[PDB]
């Protein structure tokens, strides 16, 4: 019923449902930061960082009565374990900021 | 010259040492409801997948919520996606096999200015 602590997989990574300028067009804009790790698959991960504390209004200015907040997602990555070994990995859980959204400080009634 | 654990031919060894495989920040957070581009979550369970809890987001509206709490459709709510690895468990009979898969998760929505086209 439960997945074992250690599994053997084949060499094929099956792509499912995979394959823009939102970081600038968003009212909660963000910047992307490169995270490279040769011990990791994917080796390069792009991390979002909210550009402002506030959000962009209709005039194109920062309104601090609203907030730019990250949308964070738990993803699984491969880490070569031991680091010098080509075919053994640790399935590693990391929290990634994918982008930012604009929020009211509280849920509005 | 350092030692490596044995790996069968044409395979990859995967250690799954994650505690709380389905733990998600989206459970305690409510940014999906506070957002000007709000979104819904759909939660399914797949016992042959690691992680087994499948969480998808869907934008609630076409436009974005303003100060009054009304939709401004001159702006767009757009979904944002993230790629992740999953482990799929396959059964032929009682025989069990495992495979790595790459999936796309719609994590939430953001509010963007539209792209405008013209006829001529
Ligand atoms: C998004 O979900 C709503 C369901 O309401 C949600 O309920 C809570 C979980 C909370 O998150 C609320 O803020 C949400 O609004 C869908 O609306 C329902 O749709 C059915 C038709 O299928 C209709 O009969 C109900 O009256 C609706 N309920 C409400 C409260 O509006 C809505 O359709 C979903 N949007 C999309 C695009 O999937």
């Amino acid at each position: 019923k439960n997945f074992p602590r250690t599994v053997m997989v084949n060499l094929n990574i099956h792509n499912r449902n995979t394959n823009s300028d939102y970081y600038n067009r968003s009212t909660s804009p963000w910047n992307l930061h490169r995270n490279e790790d040769p011990e990791r698959y994917p080796s390069v991960i792009w991390e979002a960082k909210c550009r402002h504390l506030g959000c962009i209004n209709a005039d194109g200015n920062v309104d601090y009565h609203m907030n730019s907040v990250p949308i964070q997602q738990e993803i699984l990555v491969l880490r070569r374990e031991p680091p010098h070994c080509p075919n053994s990995f640790r399935l590693e859980k990391i929290l990634v900021s994918v982008g930012c959204t604009c929020v009211t400080p509280i849920v509005h009634h | 010259p350092e030692s490596c654990p044995p790996v069968p031919g044409g395979s990859m060894k995967l250690d799954i040492g994650i505690i709380n495989e389905n733990q998600r920040v989206s459970m305690s957070r409510n940014i999906e409801s506070r957002s000007t581009s709000p979104w819904n979550y759909t939660v399914t369970w797949d016992p042959n997948r690691y992680p087994s809890e499948v969480v998808q987001a869907q934008c609630r509206n076409l436009g974005c919520i303003n100060a009054q709490g009304k939709e401004d459709i001159s702006m767009n709510s757009v979904p944002i996606q993230q790629e992740t690895l999953v482990v799929r468990r396959k059964h032929q009979g009682c025989s069990v096999s495992f495979q790595l898969e790459k999936v796309l998760v719609t994590v939430g929505c953001t509010c963007v200015t539209p792209v405008i086209h013209h006829v001529q």
